C-alpha cells in the first residue's frame, strides 16, 4: 500500500522523463487486472494510480502504422532490461538506450489501451455488486469520467460500444442493493460528449 | 477495516475462507503424489524427494495403511498427513467395533470429510496442509477419492496432487481417454510409475525414490499390499523407457 | 489503575449521578426513603413497578439509584441472603449483616477484573433489636456507611445541603417525612412535583405497639401526604 | 454494543400493543419476503402460555429461540413447581433475565429484537410488558416498536383512555397498523392476538369445572377482514 | 479496532457482517436448484456440473437423503452442505427414536434454522455457507418445502428456487402461481411434475440439458429417492416430443 | 418366551408364541414378539420385555442412522450391534434375542444372541422359555434349503409342541416371511396348531 | 523496512503457504551447539559438544538414555528436550510392560512426529524447539533418526545439527560408503564419529570435559561416556 502511494504522488512527473514514461502503460493496465473484489483498501489506493494516470495521459494510439509495433518485440523487452538493471544496484544514469528503440517502445506502448479497458469495463461490473460503500463509490466515477475525457475518438468510440454491449449482456446485478451508481453514470458521460448517441 | 485472513472462520467480503486457500498453496508445493482406479482396486504412487546421500533407501515411508484394506498418501506438510490418518484410524475401528464389516471407502471418506472441514469452523485451529488421496476396495468394488483441506472431497477415476500436479492430472486424463473401462490391476501399477517419473520435471533438481502401494480384488484379495521387489522393478524399469 | 485510581468505578459511580434521585432521613422513630421517577412517557403503566423501591425482608429495604436491570439481579440475592439467616440461625438478619454481604460481591468485580463492575447505588433502611433503626449506603465503591440522613444519584450534592441545615437530632417520622418532600423542592429537574413522579416508603414504631411496621405507598397514599404541601 | 442491538429492533417490521380494560391486543405485520413464501408457515404472534402471548420487531430467528427457550422457562421454573403457569410479570422477568445474560456474558452478542409480552394472571389482572434486549422491562398501558414506532405511539396516546372495551382496541390497533403497513393490507399480512375471556372452545377436554380453557386467542385470517371491511 | 467485520456481532447499524458475507458464499458453487409441490409429491431438481474429466458423476451430488421420508438439497460448498446433511441426518433420526413418529419437514428446518442462528450470535463459532432446501411429502401437511439460511431464517415455500442466477428461475414461477390462481401444480403423475420442473428452468435460464447436468430428487408419501442417470433421459425425452 | 427362527431356498422366517406372563398371570395373550429394525431385518425377543423392548428401540435407531449416511444394512451388521449391547451391558440385562434377515447375497441368514451376549450364526436357532421341549424335534426334523410352505409347517408344529409343554408359553403362532418379494406377516390360531 | 503478518502463531498460514512460527523454531536448533549421528550395520554412536558457561560451570549434557536400546542427543533449546526426551522414555517402557517388547525405533520415530505436530495446529502453544538425534538396535538392525520440530522424522546413515552442522554432514557426505561398513568394530566407529565433529569446530579442542559420546547395538546397551571415559578417542 505504501508503494502504491510512493508511486502515486509521482505518477505526474513520471510521465514527463522520457524514460519512465514507457512503463506507463504496462504499470497501469496492471493495476486495473488486479483490483480486488474482497480488499476495499487496497482498490481505493489502486483507484489512486488509475485515474491519476490517466488524468495526465491521453488514452490515444499514437502509432503512425509503424509496422515493428506490438507490445511484445518493442515495449516489453525494454521495459524489463531497465528493470534488471536498476535491480541490480545499478542506477538510471548508467543505463545507455538508442532514442529510436526507446521511441518504439514509447509508441507501442500506446497499443495496449484497448485490450486494458475490456478488462476496466469487465472490473467495474463485478464491482457493482460489492459493499464498497460511498467515499469509494464516487472516487470510481471519477476514475471513469476522467478515463474518458483523455480518450480520442477512436478509442472511446470503442469505449462506448463496449459499456452499451456490457450493460445490456451482463450477469451482474444480483446481489441485493447494488452500486448502480457505478454504470449508470459512465453512460451518461457518454451522452455528454456525443449527443448523438443519445437518440438510439 | 480488513484483515479478513489471518483468521480460520473467517468470511472474507464474497464468501470465501482465506486460510483454506493458503493451505491449498502449502499442498502444491509439496511431493506430487497420485491414485489411479483400475477395474478391482487402486493403484498409489508418490514422489519421495532425497535431501541428502544419507537418507536411507526404501526405508522412510511415506503411504499409510488404514485398517487393512485401505491405502493413503498424501502431499504436503506431512505430520499434518500422519494426524490425519491418525484420527482417520480411530474413526474405522470405531466402525468395525460396532457394525462388524470394515469401513466402506466412501463412508470412511464421509468421515475424513467431517475432521478437515470441522478444522475450518474456529478461528482457533489451522486446517489441513495437505491433500489426501485414498481409496480401497469395498463390498462394491473399488473406489479412488481425493480430500483438500476445505473438506472437499469427490470421487476419481484418477487423481492428482503435489508440484506435478497439473503434469499428471493430463497424463492421467490420457489413460481414461484410452482405456474406459479401466486398466487391468498389473497395468495401473506399470502406468503409475510412470507419470510419477514424469511428474519429476517439475522438481527434477533433488534425487527421488519411488514408493507404490495398492488393493486388487485379483491380484492381493481386497488387501493392502505395497508393491514391492521384482514387481517393483518391473515398473521402475518401465519408466525409464518411457522417459528415454 | 494509573495514580491509584478506580477507574471502571468512577465510569459507574458518576453513570449514577445521572439516574434517579433518593433519599434517606432517620428520625428517632422511624425511618424514611424516596424516590424520583425515570422520564416517564404519557402511556407508561405508573402503578405496577414499584421500579426503584424494592422491599429485602420483612424489617429491611432499599432505595435504588441505578440500571434497574442491575440491581434486580443483586436485591435477587441479598432477599436470599435474608432468608438464609433465618432458617440457620432462627433470628432476623441483622442490617449491617446484609449491607455488608452485599457491598462485599460488588467490591467482587471492583477485583476481579475479568466482569464488569455495578451500576446502583443503595440506601438501606433497616431495624434490627441490636442496634436500633439504621440508615446505610453503598456505592458500587464497595463501601458503605452510617447516615443520619443521606442522597444518592442526580443533583445530589445539592440536596445534602439542604438536608444538613434543616435536619435535628430529635425529629419525629412524621417531621422526617416533610423533610424528605420538602428537599425534593429543589434536587427536581421537573419543575414542580407530581404524586406520579414519587415512589415512598417507612418503617415506623408500628400501627399499634412497641414493634415494627413497615408501609411501601400506594400512590393514593403520596397524593395525600404530598397534601402536607408539596402539591394540593 | 447494546446499542446496535436496540438499533436492528429500530428498523424491521412494526409492531404494537393495546391493553383494555376487559383484554390486551397485540399486532404485528407479516412482511412476505416473497410471494411463493407461504406466509401461514410463520407465525410473528406466539403463544407462551394459555394466559400469555408475544409479538416482536426485528431479528426473525433471534424472536424463534426465544418463543422456545421461554415457553420452556415457563414450566421449568414455575409450572413444574406450583401447579399453576406463571403471571406475567413474573414470568416476562424470566425472559428478560435470559437476555440481560445474553448482554453480560462473554462470546455472546445481545438479542435482535425488542418483545410484547401481553397476559393476564389471576391476581394482576391484565397487563402489558415491554422487553429490550438490554435486559430493561417495562409495563404499558399501550406502545409500539420497530419503524412506525413513532407514528403508532404517537396515536394511541391520542387515541387510548382508560375505559377501553377489548373491542375498542382492536379498532384502534388496526388503524394504527394501517397507516404504517409497508406491504399489502389485509388478513393474510397481518397477525392479530387478543388476551380476552376464557375460550372453554378450545380446551380440547369437558369435565372439569375449574379450568376453564385459554385467554389467548389468535385471530383467524377471516377474522380479520371481516374486521377491515367495517372498518 | 474494525474487527466487527470478523465474527458474528453487531456492527453500527445493526448488521452482521459475517452472515451476509456467508450467504455470498452460497452461490461459490454456481449450482441452481428449484422446487415444487404436486398434488401428492414434491420434486427437486439441482444442476450438476463436472469439469473435471477425472471425476465419477455419480459420487458428485447436492441431493442428500436425510430420511426414508425426507430430502434435503444443498446451494453451497460441498464441505459445509454435508456437515448440515450429517447434522441433520442425526437429527431426524434422534427425532423418530424420542418421539416415535417420522421426523416432519418443517420440524427439521425449524430445528436446523435454529441451528443456524447459534451460529449468528455466537462469537467463537462461523454460519455455514449453505442454503438448505428441505423437501418431503409430509403426513400432516402435504408436499413440504422448507428452507432455511445462514441468517437462522426458516419458511415454507409454495415453490421456490436458490444460487446465482435466483431470480430469473423465481420469477418464471411467480409468473405461473399468478396464473393457476393456487399453492401448487395440478398433476397426479410426479413424472409430469419433474418434466414441469425441467421445462420451466430450462426456459429461465435459456440452456438446454442432458442426462449428465442435473439432479433430481423426488418424494412422494412414504419414499423420498433420486432419479437415476436414465431415470432423467426418459424425462427430458418426454419434454422434447410434445415441445 | 417361546421363539424361533429359520432359513431356505428363498429366504428366512420368523417365529413365536405370543405370550407373556408374570408369575402364573398371561398379562398379554396377543404379544407381538417379532420385532422390525429394519424393511428384511427382523428379531425374535424373549427374556424381559422391557430389556428387549429398549434393545430393539436402541437398535432401530442405530440402523436407521446407519441407513441414512452409509446406505442398506448388512444382515451382520444387525446382530452386531445387538452383540454390542447386550455383551457391552450383560450386568443389567436378561435378553435372549435372534437376529434374522434377508439380503440378495446370501438370502437367508440368522443370529442367535444368548445371554452372555455371545453370537452364534446358524442355519436355524431357538430359544426363549419353551425351547428346551424342542431341541429333540428340530434337530430330527429341520433340513437346509426348504421351500417356503416345508418352512411354514416345519415351524408350526415346532411351536405347537413348545407350547403344549410350557406354561410360559402359548396364545396364537405370529410368523414373518422375508424373502426378495417383500415382508408377509403370519399368523395361526389355536384351534388350528393344537391339533397336530 | 519489511514487517511480517502471519507469523504471529502456529494457527496462521502464510499466503505462499507456510506456517513461519515453525519455520521459526525449525531455526532454534541452529541456536545450540554441535552434535553428531552415524551408525554401521551393527552400532550407533552420537557424538556432541557439551558447552559450558564460565570455566567456572559444568557442562550441558546433551545426550540422553531412553531405554537400555535407544537414546537421543540434543541440539537446541533444553527443557524441550527434557519433555520429549522423557515421552519416549514413557512409550519404551509401556511397549515393554504391556506386551514386553523392545519399542521398535522406527516406531518411536512415528511417536514423536506425531507429539510434536500437536504443538503446531494450537492457538496459544509454540512449537517445539529442539533437533533430535535418535539411535538405536532394534528388530530391524542399527538405526538413526532426525527430528526437527516440524514433525519431520527421517532415517538415515549420518548426519548433524546445530552450530556449525554443515562441517560434519558434508564429512559424513563423503565417508558414507567406508563407515557404515564398520560392522563388527565398536571402537573404530566411535573413531570415525569423533573425526566428523570435529570437522565442525574451528581452532577449538575436544578434551575430557567437551566430549560426550553415546553408543548401542547388537550386543552392547545404550552407554555414555562423559568425563575421562572418552580421553581415549582425543
Amino acid at each position: 500500500i505504501s508503494s502504491l502511494k510512493q508511486f502515486t504522488r509521482v505518477i505526474r512527473f513520471i510521465v514527463m522523463d522520457k524514460l519512465y514514461r514507457v512503463h506507463i502503460t504496462n504499470v497501469l493496465s496492471m493495476l486495473v487486472s488486479k483490483l480486488d473484489m474482497n480488499d476495499t483498501n487496497l482498490t481505493s489506493n489502486l483507484i489512486n494510480g488509475i485515474v491519476s494516470i490517466a488524468a495526465f495521459i491521453p488514452i490515444q494510439d499514437l502509432t503512425g502504422e509503424d509496422d515493428y509495433i506490438s507490445f511484445e518485440s518493442d515495449t516489453l523487452p525494454l521495459v524489463q532490461q531497465h528493470f534488471y538493471h536498476i535491480k541490480c544496484g545499478e542506477s538510471s544514469k548508467t543505463f545507455r538506450v538508442d532514442d529510436e528503440l526507446l521511441n518504439n517502445a514509447f509508441k507501442a506502448s500506446t497499443t495496449v489501451f484497448q485490450s486494458m479497458l475490456k478488462v476496466y469495463v469487465e472490473k467495474i461490473f463485478q464491482l457493482v455488486d460489492v459493499d464498497l460503500e460511498d467515499s469509494l463509490v464516487t472516487k470510481i466515477n471519477q476514475t471513469t469520467m476522467i478515463l474518458q475525457e483523455s480518450m480520442d475518438d477512436k478509442i472511446f468510440n470503442y469505449f462506448a460500444s463496449l459499456l452499451n454491449r456490457n450493460f445490456w449482456s451482463n450477469d451482474s446485478f444480483k446481489e441485493k442493493d447494488p452500486n448502480y451508481e457505478l454504470v449508470t453514470i459512465p453512460l451518461a458521460a457518454l451522452v455528454r460528449r456525443n449527443n448523438g448517441l443519445s437518440k438510439e | 477495516g480488513t484483515g479478513y485472513d489471518l483468521s480460520n472462520s473467517v468470511f472474507s467480503p464474497d464468501g470465501r475462507n482465506f486460510q483454506v486457500e493458503y493451505a491449498v498453496k502449502a499442498v502444491e508445493n509439496g511431493t506430487t503424489s497420485i491414485g489411479i482406479k483400475c477395474n478391482d482396486g487402486v493403484v498409489f504412487a508418490v514422489e519421495k524427494l532425497i535431501t541428502s546421500k544419507l537418507l536411507v533407501p526404501q526405508k522412510n515411508v511415506k503411504i499409510q495403511v488404514v485398517d487393512r484394506h485401505i491405502g493413503c498418501v498424501y502431499s504436503g506438510l506431512i505430520p499434518d498427513g500422519r494426524h490425519l490418518v491418525n484420527r482417520g484410524r480411530e474413526e474405522a475401528a470405531s466402525f468395525k467395533k460396532l457394525y462388524k464389516t470394515p469401513i466402506p471407502i466412501p463412508a470412511f471418506a464421509d468421515r475424513l470429510g467431517q475432521y478437515v472441514q470441522a478444522h475450518t469452523l474456529y478461528n482457533s485451529v489451522r486446517p489441513f496442509g495437505v491433500s489426501t488421496i485414498f481409496g480401497g476396495v469395498d463390498k462394491n468394488g473399488a473406489h479412488l477419492y481425493m480430500l483438500e483441506p476445505s473438506g472437499s472431497y469427490w470421487g476419481y477415476k484418477g487423481a492428482a496432487t503435489g508440484k506435478g500436479r497439473q503434469s499428471a492430472k493430463a497424463e492421467l486424463e490420457k489413460l481414461v481417454d484410452h482405456h474406459p473401462e479401466g486398466l487391468s490391476a498389473r497395468e495401473a501399477v506399470k502406468q503409475a510409475a510412470k507419470i510419477i517419473y514424469l511428474a519429476h520435471e517439475d522438481n527434477k533438481e533433488k534425487d527421488f525414490e519411488l514408493e507404490i502401494s495398492w488393493c486388487s480384488l485379483s491380484e492381493t484379495n481386497g488387501l493392502h499390499k505395497f508393491v514391492k521387489g521384482d514387481l517393483l522393478q518391473e515398473a521402475i524399469d518401465f519408466a525409464q523407457k518411457e522417459i528415454n | 489503575s494509573p495514580e491509584g485510581r478506580l477507574y471502571q468505578v468512577e465510569y459507574a459511580l458518576e453513570s449514577i449521578s445521572h439516574a434517579g434521585t433518593a433519599i434517606g432521613i432517620m428520625a428517632s422513630d422511624g425511618i424514611v426513603l424516596a424516590a424520583e421517577r425515570k422520564v416517564t412517557s404519557t402511556l407508561l403503566e405508573q402503578d405496577t413497578s414499584t421500579e426503584k423501591l424494592y422491599k429485602l425482608n420483612d424489617k429491611i429495604a432499599v432505595a435504588v439509584a441505578g440500571l434497574t436491570a442491575d440491581a434486580e439481579i443483586l436485591i435477587n440475592t441479598a432477599r436470599i441472603h435474608a432468608q438464609n439467616y433465618l432458617k440457620t440461625y432462627n433470628e432476623d438478619i441483622p442490617v449491617e449483616i446484609l449491607v455488608r454481604r452485599l457491598s462485599d460481591i460488588k467490591q467482587g468485580y471492583t477485583q476481579h477484573g475479568g466482569l464488569r463492575p455495578f451500576g446502583v447505588s443503595f440506601i438501606y433502611a433497616g431495624y434490627d433489636d441490636r442496634y436500633g433503626y439504621q440508615l446505610y449506603t453503598s456505592n458500587p465503591s464497595g463501601n458503605y456507611t452510617g447516615w443520619k440522613a443521606i442522597s444518592v444519584g442526580a443533583n445530589t450534592s445539592a440536596a445534602q445541603t439542604l438536608l444538613q441545615m434543616d435536619y435535628k437530632d430529635d425529629m419525629k417520622v412524621d417531621d422526617a417525612i416533610e423533610l424528605a418532600l420538602k428537599t425534593l423542592s429543589k434536587t427536581t429537574d421537573s419543575s414542580a412535583l407530581t404524586y406520579d413522579r414519587l415512589e415512598f416508603a417507612t418503617i415506623r414504631k408500628g400501627a399499634n405497639d412497641g414493634e415494627v411496621y413497615q408501609k411501601i405507598f400506594k400512590p393514593q397514599e403520596i397524593k395525600d401526604i404530598l397534601v402536607k404541601t408539596g402539591i394540593t | 454494543q447494546i446499542d446496535y442491538a436496540l438499533t436492528a429492533v429500530k428498523q424491521g417490521v412494526t409492531s404494537l400493543g393495546i391493553k383494555a380494560t376487559n383484554g390486551v391486543v397485540i399486532a404485528t405485520e407479516k412482511k412476505s419476503s416473497s410471494p411463493l413464501a407461504m406466509s401461514e408457515t410463520l407465525s410473528k404472534v406466539s403463544l407462551l402460555t394459555p394466559d400469555i402471548g408475544a409479538v416482536y420487531s426485528g431479528m426473525g430467528p433471534d424472536y424463534r429461540v426465544l418463543v422456545d427457550k421461554s415457553r420452556k422457562v415457563a414450566h421449568t421454573s414455575y409450572k413444574r413447581i406450583y401447579g399453576e403457569y406463571p403471571p406475567t410479570k413474573l414470568l416476562v422477568s424470566e425472559v428478560a433475565k435470559i437476555m440481560q445474560e445474553a448482554t453480560q456474558s462473554g462470546g455472546v452478542r445481545p438479542f435482535g429484537v425488542s418483545l410484547l409480552i401481553a397476559g393476564h394472571d389471576e391476581f394482576n389482572g391484565f397487563s402489558l410488558y415491554q422487553v429490550d434486549p438490554s435486559g430493561s422491562y417495562f409495563p404499558w398501558k399501550a406502545t409500539a416498536i420497530g419503524k412506525g414506532s413513532v407514528a403508532a405511539k404517537t396515536f394511541l396516546e391520542k387515541r387510548w383512555n382508560d375505559e377501553l372495551e377489548l373491542e375498542d382496541a382492536i379498532h384502534i390497533a388496526l388503524l394504527t397498523l394501517k397507516e404504517s403497513v409497508e406491504g399489502e393490507f389485509n388478513g393474510d399480512t397481518i397477525e392479530l392476538a387478543i388476551i380476552g375471556d376464557e375460550n372453554p372452545d378450545l380446551l380440547g377436554y369437558t369435565g372439569i369445572p375449574t379450568d376453564k380453557g385459554p385467554r389467548f386467542r389468535k385471530l383467524t385470517s377471516q377474522e380479520i377482514n371481516d374486521r377491515l371491511e367495517a372498518l | 479496532a474494525g474487527y466487527d467485520r470478523h465474527i458474528t456481532i453487531f456492527s453500527p447499524e445493526g448488521r452482521l457482517y459475517q452472515v451476509e458475507y456467508a450467504f455470498k458464499a452460497t452461490n461459490q458453487t454456481n449450482i441452481n436448484s428449484l422446487a415444487v409441490r404436486g398434488k401428492d409429491c414434491t420434486v427437486v431438481i439441482s444442476q450438476k456440473k463436472v469439469p473435471d474429466k477425472l471425476l465419477d458423476p455419480t459420487t458428485v451430488s447436492y441431493i442428500f437423503c436425510i430420511s426414508r421420508t425426507i430430502g434435503m438439497v444443498v446451494n453451497g460448498p460441498i464441505p459445509d452442505a454435508r456437515n448440515a446433511a450429517l447434522r441433520a441426518k442425526a437429527e431426524a433420526a434422534e427425532f423418530r427414536y424420542k418421539y416415535g413418529y417420522d421426523m416432519p419437514c418443517d420440524v427439521l428446518a425449524k430445528r436446523m434454522a435454529n441451528l443456524s442462528q447459534i451460529y449468528t450470535q455466537r462469537a467463537y463459532m462461523r454460519p455455514l455457507g449453505v442454503i438448505l432446501t428441505f423437501v418431503s411429502v409430509d403426513e400432516e401437511l402435504g408436499p413440504s418445502i422448507y428452507k432455511t439460511d445462514p441468517a437462522g431464517y426458516y419458511v415454507g415455500y409454495k415453490a421456490t428456487a436458490t444460487g446465482p442466477k435466483q431470480q430469473e428461475i423465481t420469477t418464471n414461477l411467480e409468473n405461473h402461481f399468478k396464473k393457476s390462481k393456487i399453492d401448487h401444480i395440478n398433476e397426479e403423475s410426479w413424472e409430469k411434475v419433474v418434466e414441469f420442473a425441467i421445462t420451466h428452468m430450462i426456459d429461465a435460464l435459456g440452456t438446454e440439458f442432458s442426462k449428465n447436468d442435473l439432479e433430481v430428487g423426488v418424494a412422494t408419501k412414504d419414499k423420498f429417492f433420486t432419479l437415476s442417470a436414465e431415470n432423467i433421459e426418459e424425462r427430458l425425452v418426454a419434454i422434447a416430443e410434445q415441445d | 418366551a417361546s421363539i424361533m427362527a429359520v432359513t431356505f431356498k428363498d429366504g428366512v422366517i420368523l417365529g413365536a408364541d405370543s405370550r407373556t406372563t408374570t408369575g402364573a398371570y398371561i398379562a398379554n395373550r396377543v404379544t407381538d414378539k417379532l420385532t422390525r429394525v429394519h424393511d428384511k431385518i427382523w428379531c425374535c425377543r424373549s427374556g424381559s420385555a422391557a430389556d428387549t423392548q429398549a434393545i430393539a428401540d436402541i437398535v432401530q435407531y442405530h440402523l436407521e442412522l446407519y441407513t441414512s449416511q452409509y446406505g442398506t444394512p448388512s444382515t451382520e451388521t444387525a446382530a452386531s450391534v445387538f452383540k454390542e449391547l447386550c455383551y457391552e451391558n450383560k450386568d443389567n440385562l436378561t435378553a435372549g434375542i435372534i437376529v434374522a434377515g434377508y439380503d440378495d447375497k446370501n438370502k437367508g441368514e440368522v443370529y442367535t444372541i444368548p445371554l452372555g451376549g455371545s453370537v452364534h450364526k446358524l442355519p436355524y436357532a431357538i430359544a426363549g422359555s419353551g425351547s428346551t421341549f424342542i431341541y429333540g424335534y428340530c434337530d430330527k426334523n429341520f433340513r437346509e434349503n426348504m421351500s417356503k410352505e416345508e418352512t411354514v409347517d416345519f415351524i408350526k408344529h415346532s411351536l405347537s409342541q413348545a407350547i403344549k409343554w410350557d406354561g410360559s408359553s402359548g396364545g396364537v403362532i405370529r410368523m414373518v416371511v422375508l424373502t426378495a418379494a417383500g415382508v408377509e406377516r403370519l399368523i395361526f390360531y389355536p384351534d388350528e396348531y393344537e391339533q397336530l | 523496512m519489511f514487517r511480517n503478518n502471519y507469523d504471529g502463531d502456529t494457527v496462521t498460514f502464510s499466503p505462499t503457504g507456510r506456517l513461519f512460527q515453525v519455520e521459526y523454531a525449525l531455526e532454534a536448533i541452529k541456536q545450540g551447539s554441535v552434535t553428531v549421528g552415524l551408525r554401521s550395520n551393527t552400532h550407533a554412536v552420537l557424538v556432541a559438544l557439551k558447552r559450558n558457561a564460565d570455566e567456572l560451570s559444568s557442562y550441558q549434557k546433551k545426550i540422553i538414555k531412553c531405554d537400555e536400546h535407544m537414546g537421543l542427543s540434543l541440539a537446541g533449546l533444553a527443557p524441550d528436550a527434557r519433555v520429549l526426551s522423557n515421552y519416549l522414555r514413557q512409550q519404551c517402557n509401556y511397549s515393554s510392560l504391556v506386551f514386553n517388547r523392545k519399542l521398535a525405533v522406527e516406531r518411536a520415530g512415528h511417536l514423536l512426529c506425531d507429539k510434536a505436530q500437536k504443538n503446531t495446529q494450537s492457538y496459544g502453544g509454540r512449537p517445539y524447539g529442539v533437533g533430535l538425534l535418535i539411535i538405536g538396535y532394534d528388530k530391524s538392525g542399527a538405526h538413526l533418526l532426525e527430528f526437527q520440530p516440524s514433525g519431520n522424522v527421517t532415517e538415515l546413515y549420518g548426519t548433524a545439527i546445530g552450530a556449525r552442522s554443515q562441517g560434519a554432514k558434508t564429512y559424513l557426505e563423503r565417508t558414507l560408503d567406508t563407515f557404515i561398513k564398520i560392522d563388527g568394530n565398536p571402537d573404530e566407529l566411535i573413531k570415525a564419529g569423533v573425526e566428523a565433529i570435529s570437522q565442525s569446530l574451528r581452532d577449538e579442542s575436544l578434551t575430557v570435559d567437551n566430549l560426550s559420546i553415546a553408543i548401542v547395538g547388537k550386543d552392547t546397551p545404550f552407554t555414555i561416556y562423559d568425563g575421562e571415559a572418552v580421553a581415549k578417542y582425543i
